[PDB]
RNA sequence: ACCUGUUGUGGUGGAUGUCUUGGCCCAGGUUCUGAGGAAGGACACAGCAGCCUUGCGAUACGUUCGGUGAUACGCAGAUCUUGUGAUCUGGACAAAGGAACAGCUUCGAACGCAACUGGCCAGCAAGGGGUCCCCCCGAGCUGCCUGUGCGCCAGUGUUG
RNA sequence: UGAACUAUACCGUUCUACGGUGAAGCCAUGGGAAACUGUGGUGGAAGCCGGUCGCUGUUCUGACGUGCAAAUUGUGUAGCCUGAGUGC
RNA sequence: GAGCAGAUCUUGGUUGUAGUAGCGAGUACUCCACCUGGAGAGGAGUGGCACCCCGCUGUGUGCGGUUGAGGACUGGAGUGGAGCAGGUUUCCACACCAAACAGCGUUGAAUGUGGGUCAACCGACCGUGAGCCAAGUGGUAAGUUCACCGAACAACCAAAGCUGCCU
RNA sequence: GGCAGGAAUGGCAAACAGGCAAGUGCGAGCAAGAUUCUACUGUCAUGGGCUGGUCGGUGGCGACACCCCCUCCAGGCAUCGAACCAGUGAAUCCCCUGUGGAGUUCUCGUUUCCUCCUGAUGCAGACUCACGCGGGCUAUCGAUCGGCAUGACAGAUGGUGGUGUAUGCCCUUCGCUCAGCAAGGCGGUGUGGUCUCACACCGAUGG
RNA sequence: AAGUGGCAGUCACUGGUUCCAAUGAACAGCCUGAAGGAUUCCCCUUGUGUCCGUACUGCAUCACCGCAGCCGGUCUCCUCGACUAGACGUCGCUUGUCCACGGACGAAAUGCAGCUAAGGGAAGUCGGCAAACUGGCCGUGCACCUUUGGAAGAUACGGUGGCUCCAGAGGCCAUGGCUCGUGUGGAACUGUUGCUGUGCAGGGGAAUCUGACUGUUUAAUUGAAACCCA
RNA sequence: GGAUCAACGAGAUUCCUGCUGUCCCUAGUCGCUGUCUGGUGAACCAACAACCAAGGGAACGGGCUUGGAUGUGUCAGCGGGGA
RNA sequence: AAGAGUUGGAUUGUUCACCCACCAACAGGGAACGUGAGCUGGGUUUAGACCGUCGUGAGACAGGUUGGUUUUACCCUCCUGCCACAGA
RNA sequence: CAACACCCCGCCCAGACCAGGCUGGAUCUGCGGCGAGUGUAAGUGCAGAGGUUA
């Protein structure tokens, strides 16, 4: 619902930043990098504690 | 009855995010997290797990004073392992270094 | 195995009285020099229901004993007394209805309520709908006295003990009966939680030293002892004697 | 008419109790809202003791109304005005009156009977 | 055509062989945290960055300085070369000189009181800003136990 | 460690169509020597009845029983529905 | 740490079953048009024809979306409009569905990018209630999720640090 | 620092209870927020600066009415259950007459459908004998006068003062009139170029 | 000059009335009075209003929980027209939607659901299980037994449409104008005797055992004679 | 707790009436299945297999022994068997 | 001589038993005491509860009573119909 | 190559799907008629219980 804590708001906030796809350039770096996002949350498949 | 459909009664929320440990371990009701045991000054850790200590023992945060002292105690070992210590000044030549500043000095 | 019902009522968590809209202690004014050396006057101002008691309260205002003011007291009221009575508390204080004078200014055959036990106590006797006690006799030799109680024992008294002269209001509620399950469903949620009672026969041997069994029966004499531990203190405790009354008592 | 004829709490409370109590209006704009009263209290009354009756020539306000209302809509001209009848006032006078008389009549017979 | 088989081949599958910035084991040394704020937890911080980092803190993948001495790099972009000089590295880390020793949001022993609140628009207040007042911002001080000292006291305690 | 399901106590608070029936009290009135009493209304009580929401869960021993579902389901059938009611 | 056929053996990958059982509650769709690489449908359909053209022949009751025209459902105790708890960007727009998901796929709560949430008046915040914590004191070998919460109601208790005038 | 007061530690805890104050165009204009922006129209709480003569005064028989700080105590509001009955008001809904637009018209139908609206706020007004909605109180009179009366669905009252009467007095829910305010909205009828949109006109402020 | 078209349910307020062996919070804040005391004589970060929540979902058929986009569950508010006693049930304006894997073939057998069925009427079966009968309202009327309250809607009998009338209640302006019983009774005519025409909507009676009643109960095989009650 | 007991009961039992597909004795009809199908598509189970009679045998065989059958492969059903 | 037949009911969970009838007759038996992925669930045989007797008791009871989830076939075969290939 | 069989398109005496039967100048789709089912259509002019009006 509307009604939240801040700190429950900030942390909401960092979770959507973190819920990205890697960069393009970063498979790229020599020394065989990561190929895709292992870390990466959807509200559907999993939920955040909180 | 018990499952399916007492499942959908399942909201609220007994515990939430505690400010010592950051974990939804914080009873809400009686203010108390079920991990760290906030409220206390001690942390909550018992012996018969060692995984719980594993999970939040020191080397597994930032350290952001410890590994600096740690770094400069491992300078202090991979010194004394090359050579015992010898002090730059002793009793034998504080006299003889500081008559010898004073002269260069004046 | 598991406790027992009223070893789990002791404990007091959920057994607690249900006192939050009540008003507090029902006590007579303490004693002061006024009411010690000559009387104090007190305006009944209210008359008012007490939750989960049967009598009804009076809030008598009296003057501060060295203060600009007016302490309200609340005591138990007398039957007959009503808002705005003036009643009189003190050792010179007149045999009158609502008056609360020493046990020693008071003939022996006063009918007093609101009795105390103690000197300087307030009110620990005679306190129930329509109960009162008999002043019996007076020693000045101890300075005591033998009053009769309404369970119809004798307690003897220091006759410096204050009483109120007359009968406790709101009697003859016990001769109505309850119809039924939910007038004392009602009676009890706001006294506290002991009703319903299952009883002991209907129960397992987990729950009651009656439980279980083919047939609902206790096994043993239900006369339990008086050193009986906690726990198999169910039954008729110390009984000295059963079965229907008959002749004396 | 506008948007139909039903209505929808407007704040932040969806429980109907006795701060809620909606009016259904409908508004210039054809529309059809709720507008929410305000408690009117009881306004002084005289004490419980003596009968909790409602006291005239003062009108009900809330709490911060009357810390900002006139004099006059608070006080009456009487004494004990605004805080007793003027029933009450005058048992009360006749009371003391004849009560100081009979102290004076029993010092003074006292003083006699010396 | 279907089935069974045998070869050849192609798929599905990840066994094998070989290795390994990893583990495990033994021996030696040290044990070097914290109210000057620890261990942990949050939220931040990168031109293109989500994660990770014993990275870092509004000076935020880094600041001063030393050692080194032309890179760094996945793209670009201006700085940089017989040089105050790229990069990497050293506990913000060497100077033997009592020379030199920056900064470090926020919860946390967590420290004004609270807190599921960035609340009490806390009290006091150096200063800065808008116009003596007043207004806004505001460093800093205010935790408890115990010890010592200083100031003020209390007692029909002992006395003068 | 857990009272988010669930049991119970307290604090605050919410919800409860439409009918049937017709308690006390009351009004007129007939009878009677009186005590008492007949009739027509009014009134709207009850852990009263039917019944909606709702809650519960009888019966089909119906469906399903690799389900919609680790307990649900019927264009059914039932219990209660001003109270010892109900939820948050 | 040295040999496997078994231990309802452990881990992994598979097979038949089998293109099978199924994907049957909540009444329901239809027509034209546009959006397409194609969707009134063909692989060089076929004979002249030497690709144009003229003939003949075949096409599954037909993907998705959205206007419009009909047919119906919800039927105010709603499939409507608001908010609680929970969710936490799912909201909006564009691109995009040939990666995968949606038991189709020109659509979506999918994917990618970029936006969006403005308060003196709506609420938390202010206290208080049930209840709790510190303090005070006590209990324990000892920390404690040890005891007491007592302005109705405690104690073993020196908790009035505030107000008026003078200064 | 002196004097005078001052028993009884500090908090937490309800997004349903207590608790200051905002309404309309739901728009200027949003793709997406709106009692938050916007245009109007308001409301609330609170701070600072400035400019020999002192119990505020008066009217009413009364209920009461009007104009011109400090201490302590006594009260009260906040403030409180449920059900049922009656009344009034609101919006909804419906009806009659009329208007503006639309649907039907094979026949009938002065027909059928929509619209014709009004918020907070105002130290504005008329009543308040509620002569629309009802309680309380005042003054005068003094009842059952011999058949007691008044008022209610039901209650209920009355020498502890009924009925009747009046400058009657008070409070409150409203409702009504005005300002807000018709400029807005709603149903339309047009002009102008068109555009990365302003003007004109009409149509119940009905019972 | 300055309530009033109507009346239905809801809401608000008002005046009451009933229920309780139940009497239905506190605090902050605010006000009045009583008694004392004392009494120099418009402008300002459009003054201040700081801090945090503010999207969307939210009885969800896809946004939460149930491993899921699960016929389950989950808090409150508003709630139109016609029939009707109606927040039942049936249909419709406003709003929203056509989404649940579909298509052909009259579509076997079997099944799960809806219906019918001659003659008989429980002969079926452990057992009338399942289904059927009855069903609303109005008028007449109703037995045993009884704790005198009930039983009771006992059982039962008759009627019910359409149309045209006849009676029948009130209100306002001033016994006339206007509004005016969707609320009742009677009659005439009428129909292939049929009318609570649809949805909805008791079958009834007579005993034995048992628990007095109402309430409670093993969530997920037992709702009971068990528990509770007075 | 014994005995009566009004009212009540999704309690257990018995009788009567009415009504009926419960039955004699079944038939018809209809929606959704199934049935065919486009898209999608599991699991249970699995020593290997999968026609019988008798015999013997861990006393009830698919295999053994002696006989009798048996072309291979389908589709919808089916509940005897696979103790 | 085993071809065909051997019934309708009341009580009882019943096999059995016992009656009422009809009939030519109402024979006796088997098949995992045929037959529950055919049904039913009356009975035995859980958890609830009552009575009686037994036991100090929890509890026992061929003593009685009431109430109590019977799941899955689409595999192979047999059987029923259906069809093709016959190619080995 | 033809000859025939089969499929698609038609009709059913048949059928779960198949299979079976019939048919290609067949047929199909209508229209008309017959027989049947219901029970006297709309539109328009015979009585109508009564009320209403001149
Ligand atoms: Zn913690």
């Amino acid at each position: 619902g509307a009604i939240k804590t801040l700190k429950q708001k900030l942390k909401y906030g960092k979770k959507m930043k973190q819920n990205r796809p890697i960069p393009y350039w970063v498979r790229f770096k020599t020394n065989s990098k990561q190929r895709y996002n292992e870390k990466r949350r959807h509200w559907r498949r999993t939920k955040l504690k909180m | 009855t018990k499952g399916t459909t007492s499942f959908g009664k399942r909201n609220g929320r007994t515990h939430k995010l505690c400010k010592r440990c950051g974990k939804r371990s914080w009873a809400v009701q009686k203010k108390r997290c079920a991990a760290c045991g906030y409220p206390n000054p001690k942390m909550r850790s018992f012996n018969w797990s060692e995984k719980a200590k594993r999970r939040n023992t020191m080397g597994t945060g930032r350290m952001r004073h410890m590994k600096n002292v740690l770094k400069k105690a491992a300078v202090r070992q991979r010194q004394d392992q090359v050579a015992p210590h010898q002090k730059r000044k002793t009793a034998e030549n504080r006299k003889k270094f500081a008559l010898s500043r004073k002269t260069k000095l004046a | 195995g598991k406790p027992v019902r009223g070893q789990r009522k002791g404990a007091g968590s959920i057994y607690i009285t249900h006192g939050h809209k009540r008003q507090g202690q029902a006590r007579l004014r303490p004693l002061d020099y006024g009411e010690r050396k000559g009387f104090i006057r007190g305006v009944v101002k209210e008359i008012v229901h007490d939750s989960g008691r049967g009598a009804p309260l009076a809030k008598v205002q009296f003057r501060h004993p060295y203060k600009f003011k007016k302490v309200t007291h609340l005591m138990v009221a007398c039957e007959g007394m009503y808002v705005g009575q003036y009643i009189y508390c003190g050792k010179k204080a007149q045999l009158a209805i609502g008056n609360v004078l020493p046990l020693s200014k008071m003939p022996e055959g006063t009918i007093v309520c609101n009795l105390e036990a103690k000197v300087a106590d307030r009110s620990r006797l005679a306190k129930a709908s329509g109960a009162y006690a008999i002043v019996i006799s007076h020693n000045p030799d101890t300075g005591k006295s033998r009053v009769k109680l309404p369970s119809g024992q004798k307690k003897t008294v220091s006759s410096q003990c204050r009483a109120m002269i007359g009968l406790i209001a709101g009697g003859g509620r016990i001769e109505k009966p309850v119809l039924k399950a939910g007038n004392n469903y009602y009676r009890f949620k706001v006294k506290r939680n002991c009703w319903p009672r299952v009883r002991g026969v209907a129960m397992s041997p987990v729950d009651h030293p009656h439980g279980g069994g083919n047939h609902q029966h206790i096994g043993f004499p239900c006369t339990v002892s008086r050193n009986a531990p906690p726990g198999q203190k169910v039954g008729l405790i110390a009984a000295r004697r059963t079965g229907r009354l008959r002749g004396g008592v | 008419a506008i948007g139909g004829t039903r209505v929808r709490y407007r704040r932040h409370n969806t429980k109907n109790t006795r701060s809620n109590k909606i009016r259904t209006v409908r508004t210039p704009g054809s529309r059809i809202t709720v507008l929410y009263r305000k408690k009117l209290p009881k306004g002084p009354h005289t004490p419980v003791s003596l009968g909790h009756k409602p006291i005239p020539g003062v009108k009900r306000l809330r709490s911060i109304q009357r810390k900002s209302a006139p004099k006059r809509h608070l006080t009456v001209s009487r004494a004990y005005g605004g805080c007793l009848t003027h029933d009450l006032v005058r048992e009360r006078i006749i009371r003391a009156f004849l009560i100081e008389e009979q102290k004076i009549v029993k010092r003074v017979l006292k003083a006699q009977s010396k």
